[PDB]
């Protein structure tokens, strides 16, 4: 059996839902709770592979086992861009670890209503390596190229 | 601070 | 004559256009949980009308041109255009409405949402882009006059 | 002021969204809902002219028409006299203007020759561009040619 | 010999991190935004020998009208800032320095021309802090008694 | 360091401060409220150097009207009554400064309209009537804009040495 | 492709100002010699496509994993200097190696207030055959350089 | 080993 344990970790009204559940049930969330986190689970093919995302939709208010967290951030925002270093060290503070897999994705890249520029939404990844990708629930783009980026950082990591 | 505004 | 609504979130300057076009002095404050109908008739570009204007704080069917405004020195503000473009869509259930986004209050030097974003997102819909300031009365008429050309637009 | 009112027909899975998007918002997108549609814009400068591309991405369920077709598919590429008739059949006219373009061309698991991309093609007169928009290819001479066409047609 | 400094600006940008950082040396995790006391301390200024006695405001000869670069709302309430320095003093030319706190992190957004052109539509010097670093913690001090000194000659 | 104070004055309707503002915050003021004043500055790579125009449309102000190094005094190219008021502005401003040689520099405002009257034989025998330089802006166009300004910076220089 | 090196020395050299200049590209006024992160930055190296996570240590998988040491001394100073053996046999010590790739740079020489002459900066370095160069973060001298130039070192060793 | 002066 091949499985990864996946967290989603950002501020409320981002789309850290949005993510979760327009990868694995399918259909733009027009809203959800943000004040709920169930542990949602979806096999799909993953890279020439066959992998069981059991992500975690967090909201605060697991992450041990986070083997790859989603770290994401809004680029119509800006607060939820700077709660970046706050969410950042708060993962390498419980793993205790400066070399945990991740990736810092930008959601909602379908609004023209858009001022975090691709740079910063780079420069800071840079600032970590880890990769960077710019999704959308409301178009599905790399929604799920966010999630299979992960995997790939959970799989080199070990190796 | 849960609140709602 | 014309109907026209000055849709903006708290604080960007909803007011403060809407009483120095017509009562002209600056509104040291407005009050915002308050809206007339204003109105002022005005030699507008070559012809005589009527602004019938709404300062709107959250017509609404007959807004003939919506006065979508964000702060050059805010930037929730200029997130909330879409909340608000869409709202203006919604309800005319239409995808062309004469309307001009405008930066308000481009005289305080503190200000970090660039005429680039004041741009390529008014250049996303093709709709005029000003950048008023009722401190100095800039375009602040130009913004609700250039509207009246949509509005003339639209109907031809 | 200058205008063109444009429409990306065809099939799902050819790639109708990443030319609308790769044109305008400027990044591959990865994946795109086939089940929306906005009628987006732009303005560029076309050709000695400045010019307002008010596109529309349609997926069913104008001006110009973007009858697109799969270079990797042969579904898609069959279709074109089902979308070229349904083009003509609205605009109830046999000199619409359009260009059909062969997208995905970047892909080297591909079928659908330059020759049957042509031979079509100049079964309409109408130009060809072979688009990718993992590259930016013909992505935007694929539209600034449909601009022409429009020119053409009215003087 | 002395000069009498205020800490301007909003909460969460580090008004009393440069505060305490420079004076009782270390960086404050977290210091109460509620309280204020006004704070001093005897440093070799500059080829001078002079007394800093502070007070970070929270809601005078020298301002430190300060926001933070990985903040917006800190950076865009300066003139209500710099407007209300300028409305006490009743002055058009009251000596200050624009500094900008915690450029330690990399989650910033205000990038160096903005922390520039608005010091420069005032001439006044700017600097970049991060009271977790002591960078120009002591320079954005340092630089605003070189502002007093000019002002009176 | 290096630095000059400069004021601007005119009367109502020429564009004193939309010379103030388009060399300043670079864009054309389409109308500015005329019943303020603020001491607008900038630092720009004037000439060889390194400067500070501290500048002031008039419409601390003692301060200012006393150490104006350079007044820019301005009048409209489509007018003529604020080309009369040179000479009420010119005396104004060697009254207070109590000194008929203050560096200044006569420009010809508006320079982009086709409806004019002035032409610059008037806009010149009267800045040949104190030597003062003249050059004509637009803040539409960004003519002499600068060219105004920079050029009054000569004459601040000069005065001294 | 990436590269995790370390910067040894003493307090007061310019240990960070060389991490802090070729990486977030400003003069770092001052420091604190106390705190240490794993910095980081993608930089076009050499004709090629390179990371380099620095560390700005300041006395674990690190300092094991350094594959190369920026082993530094002030020009300015003088213990320093004399320091790097403190420094230079450390590195051989841990790695327990007489080949650890390493360059001693010379670190402030913006100053004219100095007395450590490129001889000793040079043949100290000579005995070791390690690259040498004269580095200022006030300047971005060979800033940028000492650091490629390590790279280089770190090519040669394996292969 | 640390402390100040
Ligand atoms: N109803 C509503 N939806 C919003 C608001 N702000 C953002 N959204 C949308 O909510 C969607 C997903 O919600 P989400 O951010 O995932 O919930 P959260 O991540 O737990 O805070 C996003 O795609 C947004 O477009 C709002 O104020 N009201
Ligand atoms: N400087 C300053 N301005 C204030 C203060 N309080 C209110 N204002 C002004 O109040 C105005 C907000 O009201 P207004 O914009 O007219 O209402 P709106 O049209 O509905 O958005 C802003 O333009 C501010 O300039 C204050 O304490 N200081
Ligand atoms: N997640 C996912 N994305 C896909 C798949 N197939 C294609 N895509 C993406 O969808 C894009 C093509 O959009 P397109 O099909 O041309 O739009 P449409 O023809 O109108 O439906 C491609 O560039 C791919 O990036 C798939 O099986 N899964
Ligand atoms: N102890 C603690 N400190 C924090 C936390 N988050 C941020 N900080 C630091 O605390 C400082 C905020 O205090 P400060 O800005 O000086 O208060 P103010 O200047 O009066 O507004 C910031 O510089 C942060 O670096 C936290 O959760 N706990
Ligand atoms: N046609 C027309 N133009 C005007 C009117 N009021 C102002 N203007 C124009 O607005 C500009 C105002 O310039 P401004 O800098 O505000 O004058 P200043 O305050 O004296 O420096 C002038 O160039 C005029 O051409 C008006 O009622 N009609
Ligand atoms: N004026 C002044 N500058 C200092 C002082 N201490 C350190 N510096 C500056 O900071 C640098 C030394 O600290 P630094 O080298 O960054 O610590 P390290 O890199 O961890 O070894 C030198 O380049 C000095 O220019 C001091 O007491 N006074
Ligand atoms: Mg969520
Ligand atoms: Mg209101
Ligand atoms: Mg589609
Ligand atoms: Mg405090
Ligand atoms: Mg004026
Ligand atoms: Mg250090």
């Amino acid at each position: 059996m091949t499985e990864y344990k996946l967290v989603v970790v950002g501020a409320v009204g981002v789309g850290k839902s949005a993510l979760t559940i327009q990868l694995i049930q399918n259909h733009f969330v027009d809203e959800y709770d943000p004040t709920i986190e169930d542990s949602y689970r979806k096999q799909v093919v993953i890279d020439g592979e066959t992998c069981l995302l059991d992500i975690l939709d967090t909201a605060g208010q697991y992450m041990r086992t986070g083997e790859g967290f989603l770290c994401v951030f809004a680029i119509n925002n800006t607060k939820s861009f700077e709660d970046i270093h706050h969410y950042r060290e708060q993962i390498k503070r419980v793993k205790d670890s400066e070399d945990v897999p991740m990736v810092l994705v930008g959601n909602k890249c379908d609004l023209p209503s858009r001022t975090v520029d691709t740079k910063q939404a780079q420069d800071l990844a840079r600032s970590y390596g880890i990769p960077f990708i710019e999704t959308s629930a409301k178009t599905r783009q790399g929604v799920d190229d966010a999630f299979y980026t992960l995997v790939r950082e959970i799989r080199k990591h070990k190796e | 601070l849960y609140d709602v505004a």
